[PDB]
């Protein structure tokens, strides 16, 4: 439940290291400044300034350490840390307009950047010529895309557009990795391959985050529509419609429970049962505040998890658009709310 | 245990600050040292709670002893007869000294403590200075002694009654009427007979010998025509604000000594363009105190008795009514069902069909019976809400033009 | 300074003739038969008997929404909008509570609607409609207003 | 002619729940970023128009979009001294825009102001007291102009005075 202002201007995006010793912030404009974590106190070390443009997505690859950036100027740009300072390497994307999202793979061997050029791109790299060349998926999508995550295959993926829908689509690259195992999702997974169409068309998807199992998938959209596909139950889909404002982004800390968090300006919890096959409110999750009640005083754009992954969080972070970032903890939550449960 | 009322006490002798910043000094100095230093913090606690919610035996506080030696002296150079009529030593710079002192403690201080030591007795001591400013002729300590009652008659309302039948209002209204050259003695004793009559309360019948028609005559000359002296031009709004309270318990405006003064003139145009900038916005600048029973309405009780003859209606311009109609019309809309005010318009409406000949030009009628019809037909239940039906069908059945259907 | 040279290429717009415009989707099973909608006779002979709890669900059971017909939608309006306009006020409260949660957003779709083309005392009834559906639906479901692609 | 204090309850949650805003950058032009409820070139990110009514005259019309939101609102003018100053007062604060950043230069046809609130808006000013400046317009104008329209008639008498009085 901590909050640090790094600024009073919005917070793009966001991403930690392995360690959760490091975080690259993008203060509302075309820099990347990496602030480390001394004791209780936060300093900048470096600073990242290559992008003609505003930055929209961040991705660290934890064991690489390698930063992957995208921004408004149709760019990307991959970090590695030589000695001191970090120097990009080049992107390929050969994408007309600009660019909303990006992801690092689990496997660290590719990303894919969701664009409003209506496509996605799956980059990889070519020792050959030192760039990172890139493949298109623009079959059925017909708007931008401006969420995306990868399944733990490493292959599959998902993508939360403006169209109203949340496709999944094969990301798989024949010159890095072998064809993939099969999936409740489908066995037939070329590159390119519209495995589940939502079926709702209402409401702008604004995030994404795949299930540890790999087998659940949710969105949360502009119509104040959270949901929940499960490939088990043959891809059957679980609304739970909201009376607040609408979310902004999720993600998984059980393979059954999710935190979400938007315009209303806190988090939320939402628990499953496959049982009944529907969703609940899990209530709010910070406590009201002794205007806003609440640490962030704008909306959250970006939630993320530090400790724990998505099989069982322990922490989680926000960032918002009040120029904060606030570290939770979910036991504590759990502690000082006797009538929040997280299942 | 008494730590957080002894603290007040040392800090307004030894700096002088008033009641409200001597506790935020304490609650700021120990709230910092609460968490600067987390080991004090127990000891803190305890002091803030002291604050927040007496003091020791035999200990009076400062302000209460000053308040006992001024009351006292004043009281004792009210006794000096001699002194009074028959000068002969100096009182001028003593007097001043001690008035500044009682108007610096009754804007400071507690009020509670400077409202017992005023209560006390049955008024004791306001009733002398009331009896001082009849006696004392000097405009220098005249003057004092007003702001020392307009601190006074914020503090409780009680003393507000003790004032107005006393014979204040009446050396005032004389004063003024009389002495037209010192400006700043006619600007506050028109504010403080304003704030005297503000909450309704009647009086005795002698007051109406300098507080009846003649003294409004002279209120309304000033509010036409204004003074030469007066360079800013604060009188005007303070003696239409004077008039507004005069007016307050007065009834019957058939008996009132104010439209007597409306109907003799012989042209009032700008104490009317006043009161509509009044009710565009419906403020009451005769509430200044937030004290209860609240008081109605000035402005509306003042046009309610304007309108509750022919004699004081025609005052208005015709462009002044068709201004008054549409704002009282829009203001009967405005306003939400259970609300006081919305019968008060709806009155003063009744009463302009009645004292005027609206029922020839009809402005704005149509948007008028369109929005009687809705107040009939609501559903509300409250009983305020059934009063305001009750005016309606009373409206309507009297003149039947205002319930046909709008066309 | 000024041009002399003929400029008037600038003038036309190419952007219109253009193959990247977006496409909404439509219920094709609707465009062939267009769902009824509320009968009026249905509604009507509630509201004789002064029935109106239940002429009230009969509005909203019924509900053109999948149809690309106006008209249809246009009756369907003046149906519901005839239904909430005689409602008594302290009845209202007794109604919304009632609904399920996806009535009350269907509830607050109509009510936006009655806004556009008023009558004379049109408006003061669904503003109190307004306040009972927001104290049970909330903002989001004026939000289900906004991002509904498809009008009542 | 409904009443005043849930007109301003039912705008006040409609401005809520269209200032739930975003940047976005444009899918037309290579990397502008514009509002898309004023330019409208992409259908799918422009949410429905709501309209808001006391009555026939007085109304308030929020055209919502992923990052702007455009509210028009008409005034009620019962008379046509109410009808020329309204317009007037509307010009000299449409002039003064660039202070009012949340303005239009020109309002919508058939609406007598616009106002226009960005997703940089919210982010910088605070979204809760944007809100309470249009609720705070909507309940001053009447009076606002009714206290000149009382200013112009108290000059009128000087005025004649002023001339009658020589004769």
């Amino acid at each position: 439940m901590a909050y640090h202002s790094f600024l009073v201007e919005p917070i793009s995006c966001h991403a930690w290291n392995k360690d959760r010793t490091q975080i690259a912030i993008c203060p509302n404009n075309h820099e990347v400044h990496i602030y480390e974590k001394s004791g209780a106190k936060w300093t900048k070390v470096h600073e990242l300034k290559e992008h003609n443009g505003q930055v929209t997505g961040i991705d660290w690859a934890p064991e690489s350490n390698r930063i992957v950036t995208c921004g408004t100027d149709r760019n990307a740009y991959v970090w590695t840390l030589k000695g001191r300072t970090w120097k990009p390497t080049l992107v390929i994307l050969r994408i007309n307009r600009a660019a909303r999202c990006v992801r690092w793979a689990p496997n660290e061997n590719k990303f894919a950047v969701g664009s409003g050029s209506r496509v996605i791109s799956i980059c990889y790299f070519e020792q050959e010529n030192d760039w990172w060349v890139c493949k298109h998926i623009k079959k059925p999508i017909r708007s931008t895309v401006l969420s995306l995550d990868w399944h733990p295959n490493n292959v599959l993926l998902a993508a939360g557009s403006c169209d109203f829908k949340c496709r999944i689509f094969s990301a798989y690259i024949k010159e890095v990795e072998e064809r993939p195992a099969p999936t409740p999702w489908g066995s037939k997974m070329p590159f390119g391959e519209l495995m589940f169409e939502s079926s709702s068309s209402c409401g702008w998807v604004h995030g994404v985050c795949f299930s540890a199992s790999g087998s659940r998938v949710a969105w949360v959209s502009h119509d104040s529509t959270v949901c929940l596909a499960d490939a088990d139950k043959k891809m059957a889909v679980a609304t739970l419609a909201s009376e607040t404002l609408p979310l902004l982004a999720l993600t998984f800390i059980t393979d059954n429970s999710l935190v979400a968090a938007g315009h209303d300006c806190f988090p939320v919890l939402f628990t499953y049962d496959a049982a009944a096959g529907m969703l609940s409110f899990g209530g709010r999750l910070d406590v009201p505040k002794q205007g806003l009640d609440s640490l962030h005083k704008n909306s959250v754009s970006q939630i993320s998890v530090l400790s724990g992954g998505k099989a069982k969080c322990s922490q989680f972070c926000t960032t918002g658009m009040d120029g904060g970032m606030s570290i939770w903890d979910v036991k504590s939550l759990e502690s000082a709310l006797k009538d929040l449960k997280i299942k | 245990r008494t730590i957080g009322a002894e603290l007040m006490e040392l800090v307004r002798r030894n700096t002088g600050l008033s009641h409200e910043l001597c506790r935020v000094a304490i609650g700021i100095i120990v709230g910092h040292i609460q968490a600067s230093v987390p080991a004090s913090s127990p000891v803190m606690e305890q002091v803030l709670l002291s604050l927040v919610e007496a003091l020791p035996s035999g200990q009076v506080c400062h302000d209460q002893q000053r308040l006992e030696v001024i009351f006292a002296d004043l009281a004792r150079r009210k006794d000096d007869a001699q002194q009074r009529s028959w000068a002969l030593y100096e009182d001028e710079g003593v007097i001043r000294c001690y008035l500044e002192e009682l108007l610096h403690i009754l804007t400071d201080a507690d009020p509670e403590v400077c409202k017992k030591m005023c209560k006390r007795n049955e008024f004791e001591s306001v009733l002398a200075l009331v009896a001082y400013y009849q006696m004392e002729h000097r405009a220098s300590l005249r003057l004092l002694l007003l702001k020392c009652f307009g601190a006074m008659c914020s503090l409780d309302a009680a003393i507000i009654s003790t004032l107005v039948s006393s014979v204040l209002p009446v050396e005032l209204a004389r004063d003024m009427q009389t002495d037209t050259q010192d400006h700043q003695k006619l600007c506050y004793s028109a504010l403080i007979l304003a704030m005297v009559f503000s909450m309704g309360e009647a009086v005795p019948y002698a007051h109406y010998e300098h507080l009846g028609t003649p003294f409004a005559q002279f209120l309304l000359n000033i509010v036409e025509d204004g003074l030469p002296l007066d360079t800013t031009e604060q009188l005007p709004d303070l003696c239409v604000n004077l008039l507004l309270a005069l007016n307050l318990h007065l009834p019957a405006a058939d008996q009132n000594v104010i439209m007597a003064a409306l109907s003799k003139h012989a042209n009032v145009k700008i104490f009317s363009e006043k009161l509509l900038l009044l009710l565009n916005r419906g403020d009451d600048p005769v509430r200044i105190f937030k004290h209860e029973p609240q008081p109605p309405h000035s402005v509306l009780k003042f046009l309610q008795d304007v309108f509750g003859s022919p004699a004081t209606a025609a005052i208005f311009y015709h462009t002044d009514m068709m201004a008054l109609i549409d704002i009282t019309v829009r203001h009967i809309a405005d306003l939400s069902p259970g609300d006081k005010l919305r019968m008060e318009y709806l009155s003063l409406m009744h009463a302009i069909v009645r004292t005027t000949p609206y029922l020839q030009h009809r402005h704005r009628l149509p948007d008028l019976q369109a929005i009687l019809r809705r107040i009939l037909n609501e559903e509300e239940t409250s009983p305020q809400c059934q009063m305001d039906r009750m005016i309606v069908r009373e409206m309507c059945k009297e003149f039947l033009v205002l319930g046909e259907a709008p066309s | 300074a000024r041009n002399t040279l003929s400029s008037r290429f600038r003038r036309v717009d190419i952007d219109e003739f253009d193959e990247n415009k977006f496409v909404d989707e439509q219920e094709e099973a609707a465009a062939a038969a267009a769902e009824p909608g509320p009968d009026p006779s249905e509604v009507d002979g509630l509201l004789r008997q002064g029935d109106m709890l239940r002429a009230f669900h009969a509005a909203l059971r019924n509900s053109p929404v999948n149809t690309k017909n106006q008209a249809v939608k246009e009756r369907a309006q003046g149906v519901v909008l005839k239904v909430l306009t005689n409602f008594k006020s302290s009845e209202i409260e007794q109604a919304v509570q009632s609904l399920d949660r996806n009535g009350v957003d269907l509830l607050m779709k109509y009510i936006y609607k009655g806004f556009e083309k008023p009558t004379e005392n049109s408006s003061a009834v669904l503003l109190q409609w307004h306040e009972k559906a927001l104290a049970v639906g909330g903002l989001g479901s004026i939000i289900r207003v906004l991002t509904a692609r498809k009008t009542v | 002619t409904a009443t005043l204090r849930p007109y301003l309850s039912a705008v006040r949650a409609t401005l809520q729940a269209a200032l739930c805003l975003e940047n976005f950058s444009s899918q037309v032009v290579e990397r502008h970023n514009k509002p898309e409820v004023e330019v409208r070139s992409s259908k799918e990110l422009l949410l429905q128009p709501v309209t808001i009514s006391r009555n026939e005259k007085e109304k308030v019309l929020i055209e919502g979009s992923i990052n702007s939101v455009r509210v028009s609102i008409a005034v009620k003018q019962a008379d046509e001294i109410e009808k020329i100053l309204c317009h007037k007062f509307m010009r000299f604060m449409m002039m003064r825009a660039e202070n009012f950043f949340i303005l239009r230069r020109k309002p919508v046809e058939g609406y007598d102001i616009s106002f226009l609130i960005t997703n940089f808006h919210t982010e910088q000013m605070y979204k809760h007291k944007l809100v309470d400046f249009v609720i705070h317009f909507m309940e001053e104008i009447d009076k606002e102009i009714s206290e000149m329209k009382l200013s112009v008639n108290a000059r009128a008498r000087i005025v004649a005075e002023e001339f009658l009085k020589n004769f």
